[PDB]
């Protein structure tokens, strides 16, 4: 019925766990790890399913409760059972957090073994846990926008600009990856205006280290309240190293046949929607310094030599997605020095892509002006997305 | 040593909450500020332990806003125990108080003026571990000064390699290029091997810009290198390592030849091939141990051999001598070691002179590669197999590939089915071998193919065909398995459209059967090769009309007309008009045999 | 040259962490997770060279801790495997069959031995027996 | 090798060493470390035998830590855990009976062999006790033995007791039976879970309103498989399980829904009942609406079975089912499914204007499912496709770019269904021509210009536009250029040459892909033979076009509706699907 309880952190390590039916293995809470949490563009759902399994999944303001289980289990039962959880659990100790969890384990185990047997979620009334619990949990704890503003026509523009940072290895090892972004808000409005925004999860409140700062303004209770300055300005900037949608991803292939041929292929995979479309694309491909000559092939875009800046380049003017576009060159190198093995620097990538690459989406925008008349209902709002490459590298 | 610094620890560590841990400590920060701030003079017992109070609570992820004004009290001390403590403490936390770096030089610089070596290890080991420009500009004019005077201790002598180098790390423009290299290179011929590791990682790392600076350290480097590998078991009794004798100079002294060409003097690079043909040797005698170090530590200095030979790719006898040693090693117990050796071939495999020697081993990588674990050996066995890959051999390279794509699991197929198809486009000696591999790689893993490749294997059957009846009754037996997907549908659809004359002669390759495979492929295949089909059919109606009536029975269906995308609709609607009307002849004029594709 | 040596048990938590390199606090704290995460995933059967941010790592599990040496791409393997091993029997020599609690402690003579066989990123001394004697020697002083 | 393991020094020592102190108090907080060093990932199992000597404890506390202990042993390693067997069978009989319970639930957690030896005695001696709660886990530990492998034909005698504990007497042993019990008949001997109905029927209905929260549940489930004969038998059924509206909210309502939709087959109208019935359940299916997200999504996968199969309840709903701005998109989606589900001709009003206010949202996906909803909308009520080709017009009329996309990709929808109704509008999509970038978009347009090219002059330059830039866009837009452009030859000849001639070529001497090759050879052959045939072969009146995808098989739909609480119905699929 219930094939057994795990408690994760945001981390994605298991804070605790419980199995109930030996047909839920290792492969269980790996799996639950590398295909809900660590999901990456997966539409969300409180019920999935993989290999012939469900998880359900409960969020809990940084903690994931999930229960697996393989039977055709009654899947109200499930929900009401985790929210009846999270309540005993905060009667016990307050609020979640890894502080609570990591410094009650000992209760944790009282209560998964009473209220949940076998999968048959007895009663669990806090009142009555006193007779089989014996443990007790240990608890812990204007002047920037003129009045008198005047348009006639309310609108207003939100745009994600997000960079996008990666680093990976011949064989497809994404080494380093980190995304660095802010939304700047124009808006055009008449009044003293209240707003209200939400957004997903993607974003909590030399070395890739996240974060989140706000404006003065901002005000926090989830979600965000503010009262925005006129004319243009940045609502928050952060920065996320996790669960990266990398838009393209480089293949290289590089064989220094002798010591004068050196051929080299590259082949771009693009890992998003079939409809988007990414802009300005190009490819810097390195070349040892002694390079004589090079022959290119190319049925994507266009590309050519750059023997000053000793690179070559290859440019596309739009992509698809869910598509594999390659070049080749061939190289015959001056034999000058018979020495100085190359070290072959990375391949770098620049490209523009109408969608955060970090995941971030605009949930919802509410403008309500209490004095006046309009509220959301009658405002024009513009969304766009503009995610770009920092420092895109592959190792070849 | 300390009894208040183990209780105060135990206490910490029987916190039951990370609250009352950082209450504790709170609260012990507490006391020291005030017992620092009270305006009794303290002991130096009391200091030092407290500044190792105040070290603990830095570690365990604390902040820490004071001390260093007992840690700079600390070090005109002369008690060990007090110096090593005050040291420490100053070379853990960083902190651009000028003034208190201002005392701090003066304290070393004091304590390098004393003659204790012991102190002055502790002096060189702070500067190493801090290295500020200040630092630098404090001690770097003095540094190689200790390190070329005669009667230094030895350690010293080894401390003080050392930060010299740090320092030439951190300030490359505060060490100049003065008198010592002489010294500093001679330092190679000393006894204490400890002496030959600073100076040799010191000289290496210097040598890296200056390499006509240094020349002359490679014929001590070789001699040394020699005495070494010819050595007895009972010889440097204190420098071997589990019967292996001195594992660690061998290496840095081969990293350190790493960074020059071949040697210049005749006797130098005969002795230096002995003593590499001399390691190889060893590394084929019967192990004098069952325990692991002994392998680990013989075959660190069999991989830096053989790196130095790539580096010097002059000796093909060598060459192909550590290729068949490598080879040996592809079946072993230790993954690391079936690792190392893929890895190393991967760069051998480049040469003008170990490439058939690599090409030989070939079937011990495929055997490696079929049954292998790991993910990342896997991956680096393919390469090779890429990097081996020539006129010669490929045909066999291409089938044992997709042999084991038959097999193989998820991880690998992405870059074998890649690598198989750029091989296949490089190498076809002929089009009945590029047809047959490309097709074959299509019925197996089909979803990864390129968009590009199965047009051009159309393309090229257009052209020269006279394959026809294999590509049929390849796509027709892999369709009647319940796995054919997509790409396979596509281009057997369209092939076998084009060309079904040549096929409809088995029994079990009927007409009626041929489209009977089609439709029970029609309802699980998406719009474009519906439309694909839909084209099919038409072409198939103009050659056999067996099924003339029954086609059009489908063209008609509620699925067919009322088609809620646009395109199929359209074709649907174009052909059955058609067929059984407004032409039953002319027919001929539009469906005909598809002219040759050009030449680009 | 070496960039950083860990001593860090299952529980992620850090014993020993030496560096020899340029990091603030919170990315000395990120790269000890990141680390701790790459390595606790591996089994007896899989290497002991794992690529890393712009290193690699080359660490060895001793039934109840983690050695871990940050090392330079372009550097040998199997020789800083076996001088961890080195270091490790150091360690064992001197504090009587060192157990973690030990390293806990005893931390301001860990630090001694770390530097007196490793220093500024390189491999100072290898014989254990010079080491050893350098290291009773200073146990004797006040 | 063994270094780091040594047992003198060190964590585990001192553990082992406090282990042993006889102040109990030491003892407690000693095994409770090892707990919390279990949980982290030490290697604690040398530590195995001297906590089983701690058991041998009066208390109930330290006992209860022991046990936790081997419980978390007993999953991962059952061989370590069986070495206390020997305390284990001497502990079914000690008195303070939470004692009992736990020994038999710890005992029933082992998964080995030889097992079934050693509990055989206990639990079917524990099955008649006294005691409330050790029944009620003892019935869980009778499921427990049947899952791990044992037919074990002892088993008859305690599916005996087990049949008699269904007579119990307190509301949770019942509850937890009766679920037991169940979950043994699903791996099916065709004999098993008799149901003597009037009596054991009576029975479980008296018992189920003295139950607890949670065994109803359980109680309904076992309803639900049972199979009526008589039809005031039914009314009865129907009349005792009627009130459920209860405080799990989620589950209760729920599958009460599932036994009275799957117990309503009766005389409909010869009883004022089946108006009863139809009249009462909409309360509480709207009530589910207001709970937390997750049973609000729950609640919607399974309101949208039942607009499938009985529409007559919610047909004047359509208020309750609108989108709130802050929900889950999980939960938007579903709202809007069932929207257009109830979209009748009386109350698109508020509907399609309701809709036309999503359109100015932000959520851009679900801004998409909005505007595509507006035409789903307009092909199931055809009294309205004139209001809502203008409200389309007016979204376009915006400017807002991802929205002008979707709104023309539904007006081409919109202009194939009900041909020749909505012609003035065509002139003015035009003007919105440069801004259209995504592949189902262009191909819209280009489609609508494909159609109804007489009513342009102005149609050349349009497709001109597209003709330049013809590579760098999807094989969608290439294959609908090419049929628009050819339907514009064959309406408006001697001013396409220039055209047919660059777009023909351009399709199939310069692409490659060989389908589009082969169509443009296709159309190539027709329009070079005879120009009497292409009209009667291309421009044919393709026949009217409905959406049969919207729906549902109903015999599947009688599956699923037998299984409407379960998760079966949240993903729309049978039960085989998934073991």
């Amino acid at each position: 019925m219930i094939g057994g309880l795990f408690i994760y952190n945001h981390k994605g390590e298991v804070l605790i766990s419980r199995v109930y039916r030996d047909d839920i293995g290792r492969n269980a809470v790996d799996a639950f790890r590398v295909n809900v949490i660590h999901a990456r563009q997966q539409v969300r759902s409180p019920v999935t399913n993989i290999a012939r399994t469900s998880f359900f999944h409960v969020k809990r303001s940084n903690i994931w409760l999930a229960a697996v289980t393989k039977q055709n289990v009654n899947a109200a039962m499930v929900f009401e059972f985790l929210y009846k959880m999270c309540d005993v659990m905060a009667a016990y100790f307050g609020k979640i957090s890894e502080e609570n969890i990591k410094n009650n384990f000992v209760l944790i185990y009282e209560l998964l073994d009473e209220i949940l047997d076998f999968g048959y979620p007895q009663n669990s009334e806090t009142g009555a846990l006193k007779t089989f619990i014996t443990q007790q949990g240990i608890k812990s704890q204007i002047g920037w926008r003129r009045e008198g503003i005047k348009y006639r026509r309310n609108e207003l523009f939100l745009d994600v600009l997000e960079s996008v940072n990666l680093l990976m290895s011949p064989q497809g090892q994404v080494l380093s990856a980190h995304v660095s972004g802010r939304v700047v808000m124009k808006s055009y409005l008449s009044g003293m205006p209240e707003c209200k925004f939400g957004m997903n999860d993607k974003i909590v409140i030399s070395i890739a280290i996240d974060d989140c700062t706000f404006h003065q303004c901002v005000r926090l209770s989830r979600s965000i309240s503010f009262i925005p300055p006129d004319g243009e300005f940045e609502l928050m900037r952060y920065r996320t190293t996790k669960d990266i949608i990398l838009p393209f991803r480089v293949i290289p292939l590089v064989r220094e046949v002798g010591r004068t041929k050196l051929e080299v292929k590259v082949v771009i995979k693009s890992n998003f929607k079939p409809s988007l479309l990414a802009q300005k694309i190009e490819v810097r491909i390195p070349t040892p310094l002694n390079t004589s000559g090079v022959q290119v092939i190319c049925m994507k875009g266009k590309a050519k030599y750059k023997a000053s800046e000793n690179a070559i380049v290859w440019k596309i003017k739009r992509m698809a997605g869910m598509k594999e576009s390659q070049i080749s060159a061939e190289i015959e190198l001056l034999p000058t020095n018979d020495k100085k093995k190359w070290a072959r620097p990375p391949i770098s990538m620049n490209f523009e892509v109408p969608f955060a690459p970090s995941g971030l989406k605009v949930r919802y925008l509410k403008v309500f002006e209490p004095k006046l008349n309009y509220s959301d209902h009658d405002v024009i709002k513009w969304v766009r997305y503009i995610g770009r490459s920092g420092i895109y590298e592959t190792r070849c | 040593g300390m009894r208040g610094l183990a209780v105060f620890i135990s206490d910490i560590r029987n916190c039951k909450s990370k609250e009352a841990e950082i209450k504790r400590i709170n609260k012990e920060l507490a006391n020291i500020r005030s017992k620092f701030k009270g305006d009794k003079a303290l002991d130096g017992y009391s200091k030092k332990k407290y500044v190792c109070k105040l070290l603990f609570i830095f570690l365990l992820g604390h902040d820490i806003d004071f001390g260093h004004m007992e840690a700079v009290n600390l070090l005109s001390s002369n008690r060990y125990t007090e110096k090593q403590i005050g040291y420490l403490f100053i070379s853990v936390l960083v902190n651009s108080n000028s003034e208190l770096i201002r005392l701090i030089n003066n304290a070393i610089k004091n304590d390098l003026a004393s003659r204790n070596p012991t102190f002055m290890g502790l002096a060189l080991h702070c500067i190493a571990n801090v290295g500020s420009r200040e630092m630098a500009e404090a001690f770097a004019g003095e540094i190689p000064k200790i390190l070329v005077a005669g009667d230094t201790m030895d350690s010293v002598k080894q401390s003080a390699a050392l930060c010299l180098l740090r320092l030439y790390r951190t300030s490359p423009d505060l060490v100049p290029m003065g008198d010592w290299t002489s010294r500093v290179v001679h330092l190679l011929n000393d006894q204490h091997l400890g002496v030959v590791t600073a100076a040799t990682s010191l000289i290496t790392t210097l040598a890296q810009k200056n390499p006509e600076e240094f020349k002359t350290s490679v014929s001590l480097a070789v001699s040394r290198l020699s005495r070494i590998v010819t050595s007895a078991s009972t010889d440097l009794q204190d420098y071997t390592y589990y019967f292996v004798p001195a594992p660690w100079l061998s290496v840095k002294l081969l990293r350190l030849l790493q960074c020059y060409p071949p040697p210049e003097d005749p006797a130098v690079r005969g002795r230096l091939t002995e003593c590499l043909e001399t390691i190889l040797n060893k590394a084929q005698e019967p192990p004098k141990s069952k325990k692991v170090q002994h392998s680990n530590a013989k075959n660190a200095v069999l991989f830096e051999a053989i790196s130095l030979i790539i580096h010097h790719d002059s000796e093909p006898n060598l060459l192909v001598r550590a290729c068949n040693q490598l080879g040996q090693f592809l079946q072993h117990r230790e993954t690391n070691l079936r690792y190392l050796a893929l890895e190393s071939m991967c760069t051998l495999a480049s040469s003008e002179f170990s490439h058939e020697a690599v090409k030989t081993h070939i079937e011990t990588v495929i055997n490696a590669l079929k049954t292998e674990r790991d993910v990342s050996v896997r991956q680096r066995a393919v390469d090779l197999l890429y990097a081996m890959c020539d006129r010669s051999n490929a045909q066999q390279i291409v089938a044992e590939m997709l042999s084991y794509l038959e097999t193989a699991d998820y991880s690998i197929r992405e870059e074998i089915v890649l690598k198989v198809a750029i091989l296949a486009e490089k190498y076809a000696v002929d089009y009945t071998w590029y047809v047959d591999t490309i097709l074959n790689l299509i019925r197996i893993a089909g979803d990864y193919v390129s968009e590009e490749v199965w047009y051009r294997v159309i393309q090229i059957v257009i052209n020269r065909d006279d394959v026809q009846g294999y590509a049929a009754k390849t796509v027709f037996e892999a369709l009647q398995a319940p796995a054919c997907h997509e790409n396979l549908v596509k281009v057997g659809g369209y092939i076998l459209g084009e060309f079904g004359n040549l096929i409809a002669g088995d029994p079990r390759s009927s007409p009626l059967i041929q489209f009977n495979l089609l439709h029970s492929k029609f309802h699980l295949c998406s719009v474009p090769t519906r439309a694909l089909l839909l084209s099919t059919y038409i072409k198939f109606v103009n050659l056999f009309p067996e099924v003339k009536a029954t086609i059009q029975d489908v063209l008609r269906s509620d699925s067919q007309l009322k088609n809620a995308d646009v395109e199929l609709q359209q074709r649907a609607v174009e052909y059955l008009r058609l067929s059984t009307v407004a032409s039953t002849d002319i027919l001929a004029t539009v469906l005909e045999e598809m002219p040759p594709f050009p030449e680009r | 040259m070496i960039r950083f040596i860990l001593i860090q048990n299952r529980a992620g938590k850090t014993r020993l962490a030496k560096w020899y390199m340029q990091f603030d606090d919170d990315e000395k704290q990120k790269l000890i997770e990141e680390v701790h995460a790459v390595v606790t995933v591996r089994d007896a059967k899989h290497t002991n060279f794992v690529e890393f941010r712009n290193f690699k790592i080359i660490y060895r599990r001793y039934a109840g801790l983690y050695f871990c040496i940050c090392v330079d791409v372009n550097d040998n393997n199997l020789a800083y495997l076996e001088a961890i091993h080195n270091f490790v029997e150091v360690l064992n020599e001197y504090f009587h069959n060192v157990c973690e609690l030990d390293l806990v402690f005893n931390f301001y003579k860990v630090y001694t031995v770390v530097d007196e066989m490793f220093l500024a990123g390189e491999i100072r001394e290898t014989s254990q027996t010079k080491v050893l004697k350098q290291l009773l020697m200073l146990q004797s002083l006040e | 090798s063994k270094y780091f393991t040594t047992n003198k020094k060190g964590e585990i020592f001192e553990l082992k060493a406090e282990l042993n102190n006889e102040k109990k108090e030491k003892r407690k907080e000693a095994v409770k470390k090892v707990i919390a060093a279990m949980t982290v990932g030490k290697d604690v199992s040398s530590l195995f035998p001297d906590v089983v000597n701690c058991m041998q404890t009066d208390n109930l506390e330290l006992k209860k830590l022991v046990y936790l202990y081997l419980m978390n042993y007993a999953k991962s390693q059952p061989d370590m855990a069986i070495m206390a067997v020997n305390s284990f069978v001497k502990d079914c009989e000690d008195p303070n009976p939470l004692i009992r319970a736990l020994a038999v639930r710890t005992m029933g957690c082992i998964r080995v062999d030889k097992i079934t030896e050693y509990l055989c005695e206990p639990l079917r001696k524990c099955l008649k006790d006294e005691d409330p709660y050790v029944r009620k886990t003892a019935a869980v530990c009778v499921a427990k033995l049947h899952d791990i492998n044992a037919q074990m034909v002892e088993d008859q005698g305690f599916l005996d007791s087990l049949r008699d504990l269904i007579a119990d007497s307190n509301p949770m042993v019942v509850a937890n039976a009766v679920a037991a019990l169940s979950e043994i008949s699903e791996s099916h001997p065709n004999s098993n879970l008799l149901d003597l109905n009037p009596q054991n029927i009576n029975k479980l209905l008296t018992a189920l309103n003295e139950c607890t929260e949670w065994g109803q549940i359980f109680i309904l489930d076992c309803l639900s498989n049972y199979n009526p004969k008589d039809d005031r038998e039914a009314q009865s059924i129907c009349e005792r399980v009627t009130p459920r509206l209860s405080h799990a909210n989620s589950a209760v309502v729920l599958s009460a829904v599932k036994v009275l939709m799957k117990f309503l087959e009766l005389l409909p109208k010869d009883s004022d009942y089946y108006n009863m019935l139809l009249k009462k359940l909409a309360p509480p299916l709207v009530t589910l609406l207001s709970g937390e997200p997750e049973v609000q999504y729950v609640a919607l996968r399974n309101i949208n079975l039942i607009v499938q199969k009985r529409p007559e309840i919610l047909k004047q709903e359509i208020k309750v089912f609108f989108v709130k701005y802050n929900d889950p998109i999980y939960v938007k989606l579903e709202k809007l499914d069932i929207m257009i589900r109830l979209a009748s001709q009386a109350n698109i009003a508020q509907v399609l204007a309701e809709l036309k206010e999503y359109a100015t949202e932000v959520d851009v996906d679900f801004v998409r499912k909005a505007v595509r909803a507006i035409g789903r909308c307009a092909i199931k009520v055809e009294q309205s496709a004139e209001r809502c080709v203008s409200t389309l017009l007016d979204l376009i009329q915006t400017k807002v770019n991802y929205v002008v996309q979707e709104a023309i990709v539904v007006i081409r929808d919109i202009f194939r269904k009900y041909p020749n109704k909505y012609e003035s509008i065509i002139a003015t999509l035009c003007e919105n021509l440069d801004s259209l970038d995504e592949p189902d978009a262009r191909a819209a347009m280009i489609w609508i210009v494909g159609e109804y090219a007489e009513r342009i002059d102005n149609a050349d330059e349009l497709l001109e536009s597209f003709l330049e830039g013809f590579h760098d866009e999807s094989t969608q837009v290439q294959l609908t250029l090419l049929t628009a452009i050819v339907k514009l030859f064959l309406k408006k000849p001697s001013e396409t040459q220039e055209l047919v001639q660059q777009v023909l070529s351009l399709a199939t001497q310069d692409s490659d892909n060989p389908d589009l090759r082969d169509r443009g050879y296709i159309y190539w052959r027709l329009l070079s033979t005879d120009p009497v045939t292409a009209k009667e072969v291309v421009l044919s009146e393709k026949p009217l076009i409905s959406e049969e995808t919207d729906l549902i098989e109903p015999t599947l739909l009688d599956e699923l509706i037998c299984h409407i609480g379960s998760l079966a119905s949240v993903y729309h699929k049978p039960p085989n699907a998934f073991v």
